[PDB]
């Protein structure tokens, strides 16, 4: 039994080695020397191997992500199977078509992880019994299964999420205990050595929300580790967070670390100065700063230990990601006013506060910083943070961008983030025109709940035109149906060859409405006028096949 | 459309007789080389490209239960029936959408000719031919209401592109018909008629080429 | 916009479809649908009291309506003219009621063929569902005197 | 004691007893007996375009039945 699960391991299993560690850690070394020492070195190396490729990005052996995803009688669907790619997943269709449902599900799924990581025995979110139920469906239960990838060890982590309506005979459950029992290996391991935990983060339709700018939320927990978890797969990007936590880099940076940590012990002087200056009177202010020490003690002993690297390589590793991945902002950083502390950016050479951005460019802005935080907050052990692991959920990636601008936007974020698996769910072609075929998932529109799979489009579109793209993946018209100005190159050629090809009473005032409308140099008119010509010297050609034939 | 050969019937079909049996006992494999080699490779209702295919049957097998082994009916579609839903052209669109139809509105490619009852034009969308009146004008309305010609997205616009493609070609070759005598000026339009065949699209960038 | 406020509005509205406040309306409402229940114009001697139990109620309902079509608006003509600019304007819904077959006040649509709460519809449906719906809610409450009010004057941004 | 979760309760009870089985039944009955006490002696045109209002008594006399299949409150004898 010890015995099968040690020839588990030494074929290679991340879980064969955990109720080892979990059954010889509990007793005295002697008995235990070396023995749990090799199941927590062979561990931690299955979680932190990786090697640098000939393009210089690191690579880890063992991925994680997400590779089948399942839905029966959830919402709309009634039996959807999707099989997800490693780097990037594309869900396109109508708006009616379940999604967003898709990227719910799967915060769901990831929302389980989340608070096992995050805590013992914890418990994640859970399906609604009101309306994710398929209102359609007889069962009246509704489950959610997924399937994890993490390595050759690891080839399934299957979890299922099952909901039933109010009523039924029989209370369905849910399955979470592998990936309980996944999270339990990194919490377990993580308390007691330094790991590089993955990033889970939805990015839903509620980050598209105004800034405050007065936001004193509360001040002291925003630089823990776990504090990248808090509120991570809410749907919309903590900017309160990173804002709070980039005052305190800037702050650390111009003062704690250019010439060592001062704003502390100056306020410590000023006790000692009014210690002994007679009768006290000062216990208000004799406490609450002596636990501010001890609060630099023992949170900022980890971020300059050995564990977390350096904070000014924090703050040029987010800056750089920020002015790389943002397409007009360039530079961020922070100025210190008589009372307020505030951030700005470099937009088109244009010093622009934060709260006035353009709200294109601040939604985005939410979701690059805030995943470059919780990147660098939580892989630390690593030359580029923005390079660990994670499953990243974005909802409709061009939402406020302009169609410049949608030509780069997934592939700045491939760069810098290319350990990460971003499902996405875009309506645009321009999009669609910087991913490859193999990627994407699509509706057809006749889709009512009840296909098995869904499949890429049959044509590439990696470097096809918008209106090539448009009109065979979307199933769009490059030209409106609905405007009867659009229309009028086919009535041109329908009374053009009705007359057989000349401009007698009908081809040339429709031509004068063509002209006097599309304009001179249009590509309309230039069509009308080569048509013009091929078919009135078709005749002619009629006339030379007529006298060779007879 | 094309004229398609019918060339001579293929002995697989006539073991099995109708009514005896249904159309699904029969292996599908043993008539699609025999199909083939007259239609190209092609849907022959959208004039069409068979990435994907199937067998589709000209006049419904539920209304006529005794036409199905004839091989006058047997034809390939466009795309296949397993899409959970299939597509919105040539032989699954007559099958599930549309609606009432007759036997005699539509046009067969068997014998009668789709160039003087449909119009192929130059931006991709047909219409019926010139001087056509009453019930042939009616059949090749029907024909495309129920093919959906003038219809889906991916068909619709793929004609279109693949018509607007040579309109530079068809211009700059038309236009040096002063320039080039008889013999090798027509030679130019058999060299159309020897490199058309090896494309999704023939009888539209036939009706683009020449009238 | 103040899409909460469409809502609340428009199950108030169709509560008050069609009874009103001169009561009046009310005291026609109930003992005209009840007399066929009980004793049927007595013993059933006229059994429909004429033709004029369809009609719209003999025309007394519409009492308080003939002034009331287009000097200002019927609240059943306010309700209608919101639907058919809900359904005419916004994509993929063609029918809108409220119901209380259940013990909540929540209004439904018809997306594609499937009967839907609006909590259970799209994101990009919803949101110009609750654009189109704000808007002609404004217009009808503030054209009373039109035949129809969204061909009235204004701005919208 | 929460005279405010009655209220909400109340005006359950009723919607869900105003547009389904409800205190129409009655009525209905009595719709029926006194077009039978007059048709007894003759004139069944005004039964027969009104038949299907009858036969719609037995329609809500089906799906009726699920609800009193076993022994609970119906929500019309709660309220
Ligand atoms: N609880 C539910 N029961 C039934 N159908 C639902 C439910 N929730 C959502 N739907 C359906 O799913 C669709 C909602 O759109 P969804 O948000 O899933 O996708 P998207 O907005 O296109 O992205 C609609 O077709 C709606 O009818």
């Amino acid at each position: 039994m010890t015995k099968q699960y040690e020839r588990k391991a030494k074929g290679g299993n991340l879980l064969s080695a955990f109720e080892l560690y979990q059954r010889n850690s509990d007793k005295a070394p002697g008995l235990g020397e070396m023995l749990v020492g090799e199941w927590f070195e062979m561990c931690r190396d299955y979680i932190q191997d990786g090697h640098v490729d000939e393009s210089g990005i690191f690579r880890p052996d063992n991925a994680f992500y997400l590779r089948r995803l399942t839905l029966k009688d959830f919402r709309r669907f009634s039996l959807l199977e999707i099989k997800l790619e490693e780097d990037l997943t594309v869900i396109i269709g109508n708006n009616g078509k379940g999604k967003t449902s898709i990227l719910y599900a799967i915060a769901k799924t990831l929302s389980w992880f989340v608070a096992n990581i995050l805590k013992e025995g914890g418990s994640g979110q859970r399906l609604s019994e009101m309306t994710d139920i398929k209102n359609d469906a007889e069962d009246r239960y509704s489950d959610v299964s997924s399937t994890f990838f993490f390595g050759k060890g690891l080839k399934s982590v299957p979890i299922r999420l099952s909901r039933s309506a109010l009523g039924t005979a029989e209370r369905r459950d849910s399955e979470v205990k592998p990936a309980k029992d996944l999270a339990d290996i990194w919490r377990v391991i993580n308390e007691v050595n330094t790991i590089n935990l993955p990033t889970f983060a939805l990015y839903n339709v509620e980050r598209s929300q105004p800034f405050n700018r007065n936001i004193k939320d509360n001040t002291g927990r925003r630089e823990e580790r776990f504090d990248a978890y808090s509120q991570t797969l809410g749907g919309a990007g903590r900017f309160d967070h990173f804002v709070e936590w980039y005052i305190y880099l800037h702050k650390r940076t111009v003062s704690d670390i250019s010439s060592s940590i001062k704003e502390l012990e100056q306020q410590v002087n000023d006790l000692q100065r009014t210690v002994d200056g007679g009768m006290v009177s000062v216990k208000s202010l004799l406490e609450q700063m002596k636990f501010k020490l001890s609060e630099a003690i023992e949170r900022n002993d980890a971020a300059v230990s050995s564990r977390v690297l350096t904070e000014s390589v924090q703050k040029s590793i987010v800056e750089k990601a920020i002015c790389s991945v943002v397409p007009s902002i360039s530079n961020i950083w922070v100025e210190m006013i008589t009372g307020s502390d505030l951030v700005k950016v470099t937009n088109d050479g244009h010093d622009v506060t934060i709260d006035q951005l353009s709200d294109g460019l601040r939604v985005f802005l939410s979701l690059v910083a805030d995943l470059a935080r919780r990147m660098v907050m939580l892989n630390p052990l690593l030359e580029n943070p923005l390079e660990g692991r994670g499953i990243v959920l974005i909802d409709q990636i061009e939402l406020h961008l302009h169609p410049k601008w949608q030509q780069e936007v997934i592939l700045n974020l491939r760069s810098a983030f290319p350990n990460i698996q971003f499902i996405i769910t875009t309506h645009s072609p321009i999009v669609l025109s910087t991913i490859e075929k193999r990627c994407i998932r699509e509706f057809e529109p006749n889709d009512d709940g009840d296909q098995s799979f869904l499949d890429s489009p049959d044509m590439q579109t990696k470097g096809s035109e918008n209106a090539q793209i448009l009109e065979q993946v979307m199933n769009v018209h490059s030209t409106p149906p609905g405007i009867a100005e659009s229309h009028w190159l086919g009535n041109f050629e329908l009374l053009l060859l009705d007359n057989s090809g000349e401009l007698d009473n009908h081809s040339q005032v429709l031509y004068d409405q063509i002209k006097a409308h599309f304009g001179i140099d249009s590509i309309e008119l230039k069509k009308a006028d080569s048509l013009i010509r091929i078919n009135k010297m078709k005749n002619k050609l009629n006339k030379i096949r007529a006298e060779k034939g007879k | 459309m094309r004229e398609l050969a019918r060339l001579e019937r293929p002995e697989i079909l006539d073991q099995y007789i109708a009514g005896q049996n249904d159309w699904m006992e029969i292996d599908q494999s043993a008539v699609w080389p025999k199909l083939t080699e007259m239609q190209g490779g092609f849907c022959a209702y959208c004039e069409c490209r068979l990435n994907r295919c199937h067998i589709e049957h000209f006049r419904p097998r539920g209304k006529f239960p005794a036409l199905t082994f004839i091989w006058n009916n047997l034809f390939g579609s466009c795309g296949d029936s397993r899409k959970s839903g299939g597509w919105s052209r040539c032989g699954i669109y007559k099958d599930n959408g549309a609606g009432a139809y007759n036997a005699d509105d539509l046009i067969k490619p068997d014998e009668e000719n789709p160039d003087d009852y449909l119009l192929f034009l130059t931006t991709g969308e047909v219409v019926p031919a010139i001087g056509l009146t009453g019930r042939a004008l009616k059949k090749a309305q029907e024909t495309i209401r129920v093919f959906n010609l003038n219809g889906d997205i991916k068909l619709f616009g793929s004609r279109r592109t693949a018509v607007q493609a040579i309109m530079p070609n068809v211009e700059y070759l038309y236009t040096l018909l002063e320039e080039f005598d008889e013999d090798d000026w027509n030679e130019m339009l058999r060299d159309e008629l020897e490199k058309i065949e090896s494309d999704e699209y023939k009888t539209a960038l036939k009706h683009a080429w020449t009238f």
